[PDB]
């Protein structure tokens, strides 16, 4: 619900930068220069930037000197069908890249295996100026690279077709990182139009980093492997540490904790890692089942939890959730609602981007009057 | 301060009859904000704390038998047993928590005849 | 289980102090405030004042102004409740009491709806 | 490993367990692919090989000229 | 606009479930030996669940008898140009299921013909356990079934290379379904900032099931083909029947209808299934026109509509739609707007998750100073 | 911020409508009479409606003509190699035709060159019936035709396939354009909790349009070209001119400037074109840095703005923003911010779709009582 | 060229200098292939070149056989 | 078939007429692939064809050995 | 056309009771009320009562309380005006106006802005 | 109740000439929510029902003449015909629907000289 | 820099009119009223009004009233005093102050911030 | 109109002592919606216009030396030089603007004994 808190940035911007450099007189005669006799090597540009360049194929050595010399001038006909196979082989790669560049602009993502290797992307991880511990972690999980990663074409010219490759860096590893569900709470009154809610707005990835928090709302965003969690800071804030005290005591007087409120009591369920959120309010029929033992269980009015030792599948109203089978231990902390404190009478509701220090003050607000 | 009186001061009820007490407080204990009159009924056995019956208006406490039921309002509050039992038989007050001091009435205690 | 649990009972001489204690338990003790009711034997129950769990915050009774002091541990969610200067009119139960939730503005307020089992202090020679 | 923890008091459930891999910056460089500037072979015949052959270059030249217009 | 109450699941949820099942000891040697002799079986795993399996490509046949034993050993040189022609084509489809995995993570949608051709696929539907009617329905519309499906990259052990796809099942089918549009309704008084607004929150898929309404508010999820409307019960809410009710009556007492309020007046169209709801206010000129006869009507200001039948394109201020020409019969139904009918003084605006309910006790909230 | 305020349309109504002329009897027939003798004409369908047909592959005369004469009845065996090397190219691109259609359900976008090729699109670009200057503008930036064209499949009938491809239609071009960025304004104040503030929710793209100002919310949709902006219409939104005048007087009283406000003040910052504007509040430590000289500013608490002239990245909290390098020049036009002139006691916070003259109402209406 | 003024007292950017290029309208084409409506050939033998032109023709069929299902 | 009523007191537009199609259950299925264990050929020789299958074969051998980097 | 509709005039002895209908049309009937208004000859108008068509609330003059019954039919639309023992004061000409908005609380209300055509009812031997 | 008055009982214009009827309410009529006096002007003709004329303090319903207007506020209210005609003959009402029981006025009939 | 600029000296007989005027800088002019403050020489600061630079609003002394008149131009930013029928008590300073925002309602006041540099007016013959 | 009175009408303060000025006014000042006293110190040097020194009831003017303080509320509000300076001897005026006419005090004169 936060994402609208997110700044706004470039993300091809660095990669763009170093495509206009490209386009300087002098900047492809240095590339191939320094690329005359060898695949790989380090180039610094006008502007003093050092920059890994590959030569990845090499169409002008087979087109003339394996293709032109073998053909006849005088009533040409090859000796060999083979050749022409190769030839389609060769350039089949150029076309692929081609094509993906007509169909996305000149700007490529997630960089595809036609534009760099799986070989030559490790090489270039390899070569890249980063610690072990990160040439290990982005060695590994090549596919998360390989979707955080832009392909921005930038000049074809002198005989050189050059684009640029713009790859992730990971400066904070192994901290730890944590994910928030949030469901709604309201009050299971009878009457229809009597029940108030309230939900956490806060939902998302939460990750320790230079002593605050960095916060991801958008949690589709973060790419989960394993217990390894991939998250870009672009889509993040910075947050006080304070902010995991919310877990443990919503009213806690460090952090104010962002809530928002409403009157409409609908059933969800929430997927979360090792189980699932149930809220069932009103005639919605909510239950639990297990593959073998059909339905294991049924919840009554309110918010529930339950985890996926037993249960595999949630029923909601019309709704059925599988459940993730991820292994993994569960607790349930029993408490009293936070929302049967609240009067329904000057309850204020409709606010999305509130906390509860502003609802208390729009409820003593309305009591300014009176 | 709100002094608040109960009546009688001491009742004999037959089994399984109605049992009337009255509390009535020298200032009104409605709260405005919510509309609603804080006047709490407890009974207190004896070697035991007092425990909650009534408490707002007339609302009866989760787990309360429904025989007990709280009435009136403004300034005269009436707390009633439907049929008096054995187990009933407590000392009963009625305490008004709209402002501090939170005043605890006189006490009326409940005996079968 | 919502609960509460006081200390054994005190003998004390005049002029001496006493402390009772009251640990809460099966709810965040830090959501609610805690009141301190004295009952004298044969007599009804009376307030002596109200401390919050959350701020510290407390409002004695007028007749015990500058005599008693209630503090609050949040590490044992525990209340203890001083009284100085005990007489011959001291001796009798008292009571620890949950009260209204000092955490949200204008909640519900159903009145002292847990109590503690009780303490009796008794101040004789 | 992994846990989990849910709050029946906020209806809110939090997995812990995870490490972390934040993308912070960015690394660029540069992939180069050496062309050639030869055009279509003003050979002719009757043979279908150079046939292929010519269709595959201009399939070459028609992607070159596409990637030109790309950068133009 | 409704589409913050739905919860959250985990689509591959089932799916990497009996990719991990994959993982354990055993399993990948039972499948082996089931399909030891036939490229389609049943087979049941650890924890009992029975899945089919198929064998759609055998590399290692060709690979071993048809390629090392009619190439010498000692200067190797094979007869015959077309054996690579077909190794070529026999490895390329594996080499395009690799392409798409590495560019998805391992887990692609919608499902590619490369994972599971069109014949595989329509056998899969044959064979699984589903009612003649669900077969009937997704042998047709495949293309759907595609874009519903999900193919998780599982394992690749003991010369097996072995992945999960995961099929839609549609356990409702043939229920009444319909679609509600709708678009703001102000007052159209001459001051600019004098205006009050309403729209109806409720936009998008209604369907009955199971004697309540499946309610889908993101109506681009759901996909129309002819008069079938393919939708997922993940992104959608169970509301009783009544709801239908607030398209006849916005004032009924069954169902409180959700609504929303601004001071906003902003001329625009939404175009419906058999014509276009037009909303002009202000000096914008909203006009409809046909191919042939050029403009054929001019709209006031307030709310219209015009359906299909010989309008063609709508011009609102600087935008012009088409109309879509889906044959069908329009109806009007003339009525008093109701936003004459709320008082601009006391009227309730910036209201977003709000009904007619709400916004009553709003406005009697109001009167209460006064 | 604005996007909720846009109609809804159907991109492909028009498509479909020639798609559904198609079905009809001896619309196949006439359009195959046209091509008999050339790959290019213009035909006219039942309802008068001329279109340009083209034949971009004829299967039909490769396989009736090259393939079967060649081929013995009796043991075949064909002469040459080549022959199915010459096929296989010749069926790809149908087979890649196929492909796609069955990815997309028979609506494709963007439109590949499978689909259609670069020489064709021109082709098709050089016989529409525009002007030279849309000619000249879309026969450039072909990248951005094929990402806003759609492709619909049709008819395959009469050893006819017919498919239907949707081009974008440039009426209005070269007239002034310009962006807003903005980012949020709060005050500065000590206490945690004390701080409010205010945001211009009107970012966006906005175009010079027939008198009128096209306003486009999500900047996104719009695709920048060195300093050409196309953009569709369809997710716009016609104003009146004054709106320019937000950006020289906000609280000008020709037209009512968008805001919304909040009391929730982080750290962010949007990367403009030319800069980068910086939020910085609370304990967030905020510099611009250069790659040369490390870091070059500190941001204090408040908003500001850094140009990219020595400027390379901007970090804020835990991220990193890198800077667009495109040339321009800057201005910076000193003021007080507004957020000074609201009192905190007074100011109404958890507004989204609000104004200045509506903030000033509801101000007005606290006033109302005292 | 492309120039930014950046305002203070609303902690806004414009930039301006760009050029317009809005799509108003659509137009509409109709692209054709040329079909073959011949089945696979009923000669039978041993070579392999006459089996990979099957399993070509194969390919095809299928591909409009799948077309034919899209339409309908 | 498919009919439509606009209400002008809500500005309103229902559509009706169509058959549901309710996605409300997933079946999961495995689809394997026998593949070969075999190394590249230790034969050396100047023949073009045994390149290109060589060549094809490294091809392969990368795509299983991409394949097991995805699993791991 | 928004319009209301009434029966025809009636004829009635002393002591008897007279209903009289009023359809509406053109417009929602549930959404606003309906009041009954009598004129007798050569006098001014006089208000008898007002029935909401949305949920049946009746208020009723204090001195027709207890002798007039006012009832709404939404599924035909009509409201039923009914009077008991008739007198010679009685016969006057009565006619349905349409009320105040019911379905929206402090809605605009420009008064009786929709009259019926008028039902006679003459009270004679 | 609040009871109205109108003057004059009668009213004599020749053609082309304007006409006053003034009304006055023992009560404001003033509805404070929205700041609307709750009056209303009505003519009647010889065998038709009331038409309404006027709405709130001084607004016009939609289709009748521009002649017609209403002002005063508080305690007084005026309907004036701007230029009396043939067809304006007709018997004026004056009511409040501020509070209930509607009240009619006594009427006024207009003639012509 | 935010100022205020006002013109120079004057010296006028009297039954003539005199006009001052003050130019603002660093600062959007519209956003702020301008008030006009009087000394006479050896005597307090006088108020004589206060005119509005957003809509030209303008609430003047009951002394002044009827004889003081001031203008706003918004194309130089220059708020103007114009005074009729001046006589020998006319003498004195004139300064021309900042006044509260003219486009926020209740907004923060801080008084009267920014001055004028002063204008000296003398009446004599 | 509120009258606004300044004591004393002369100051005569040594070096680096304190200065205290009072200012009544016949009306309260108080801006009841924000809780805001309305009353504005200045101080005026020959030949040079007043300088805004306290706004509202007790805030200090940027750039203001912090020797200067306010306090008081109400009706009585007071100025206080913590150390007189040669830098100081100027007239100071109370203000107020709570509401029209803007009423300026008497004038204080501080001098330096």
């Amino acid at each position: 619900f936060l994402g609208f808190l997110l700044g706004v940035g470039s993300a091809i911007a660095s990669g763009v930068a170093v495509s206009k450099v490209l386009h300087l007189e002098g900047e492809v005669n240095k590339i191939k220069s320094a690329l005359l006799s060898t695949n790989k090597a380090v180039v610094s540009l006008s502007n003093g930037v050092s920059v890994l360049t590959s030569k990845v194929l090499d169409l002008k050595n087979y087109i003339d000197k394996q293709l032109l010399p073998i053909v006849n001038k005088q009533s040409c006909s090859i000796p060999n069908i083979e050749t022409v196979i190769e030839f389609q082989q060769k350039n089949n790669r150029l076309l692929e890249i081609t094509r993906e560049f007509s169909v996305n602009a000149g700007v490529t993502t997630p960089v595809s295996t036609y534009m760099l290797t799986n070989s030559e992307l490790l090489s270039l991880i390899n070569d890249m100026p980063i610690t072990n511990d990160q040439k290990k972690l982005m060695s590994n999980n090549v596919q998360i690279v390989r979707q955080q990663s832009y392909s921005i074409m930038s000049i074809i010219k002198e005989e050189v077709l050059a684009y640029v490759v713009q790859l992730p860096l990971y400066g904070v590893i192994d901290t730890p990182c944590w994910k928030l569900h949030t469901s709604p709470l309201c009050t299971t009154n009878t009457k229809e139009g009597s029940n108030i809610c309230l939900t956490r707005t806060d939902r998302g990835w939460y990750c320790d980093n230079a002593g605050s928090v960095s916060f991801f709302p958008q949690a589709e965003t973060c790419k989960v492997q394993s217990n390894r969690v991939f998250c870009d800071t672009m889509n993040s804030l910075t947050l006080p540490s304070e902010v995991n005290l919310c877990n443990v005591d919503i009213f806690n007087p460090k952090y104010d904790c962002k809530i928002m409120t409403s009157k409409t009591d609908v059933s969800s369920s929430v997927i979360t890692s090792l189980g699932a959120i149930v809220s069932c309010y009103g005639k919605t029929k909510c239950t639990a089942s297990n593959k073998n033992r059909g339905i294991i269980k049924t919840f009554s009015n309110g918010c529930d939890y339950v985890s996926n030792k037993g249960v595999d599948t949630v029923s909601v109203g019309n709704t059925l959730y599988y459940v993730n089978k991820q292994e993994g231990k569960s607790l349930y902390v029993k408490g009293e609602p936070i929302i049967n404190f609240y009067d329904p009478l000057v309850f204020p509701s409709d606010e999305f981007d509130a906390s509860i220090s502003q609802v208390n003050e729009k409820i003593n607000q309305s009591l300014a009057f009176i | 301060d709100i002094q608040l009186t109960q009546s009688p001061d001491s009742l004999a009820v037959s089994l399984g009859e109605r049992a009337t007490i009255n509390c009535k407080s020298s200032q009104s204990v409605l709260y405005r904000p919510n509309n609603k009159n804080f006047l709490a009924w407890y009974q207190q056995k004896p070697g035991q704390p007092p425990k909650l019956l009534i408490y707002w208006a007339s609302t009866r406490q989760s787990g309360v038998p429904d025989r007990f039921s709280g009435s009136g309002s403004g300034t005269d509050f009436t707390l009633t047993i439907s049929s008096l039992q054995a187990e009933d038989v407590a000392v009963y007050y009625c305490q008004q928590y709209h402002t501090t001091p939170l005043t605890f009435g006189g006490g009326t205690k409940v005996d079968i005849k | 289980q919502v609960q509460l649990v006081q200390s054994g009972g005190e003998v004390k001489k005049p002029g001496a102090s006493v402390k009772v204690s009251c640990k809460a338990s099966g709810y965040t003790f830090t959501y609610y405030g805690i009141s301190w009711v004295r009952q004298a034997p044969g007599q009804g129950l009376e307030w002596m004042g109200w401390i919050s769990a959350y701020n510290g915050n407390t409002n004695y009774e007028q007749k015990f102004q500058g005599r008693v002091t209630m503090t609050t541990d949040t590490s044992t969610g525990t209340a203890y409740m001083e009284l100085r200067s005990l007489t011959s009119d001291d001796t009798a139960v008292y009571y620890c009491a949950r009260d209204r939730i000092v955490v949200v503005t204008a909640a519900n307020y159903y009145g002292l709806d847990v109590w503690g089992q009780g303490t009796t202090v008794t101040v004789s020679s | 490993n992994i846990t989990e923890e849910f709050y029946q008091s906020t209806c809110s459930a939090v997995s812990k367990g995870y490490l972390s891999a934040l993308r912070t910056g960015w690394y660029t460089s540069v992939i180069t692919i050496e062309l050639s500037n030869i055009k279509e072979i003003k050979c002719n015949g009757t043979d279908a090989k150079v046939k292929l052959i010519k269709q595959e270059l201009d399939k070459y030249k028609n992607a070159v000229t596409e990637l030109q217009l790309l950068m133009q």
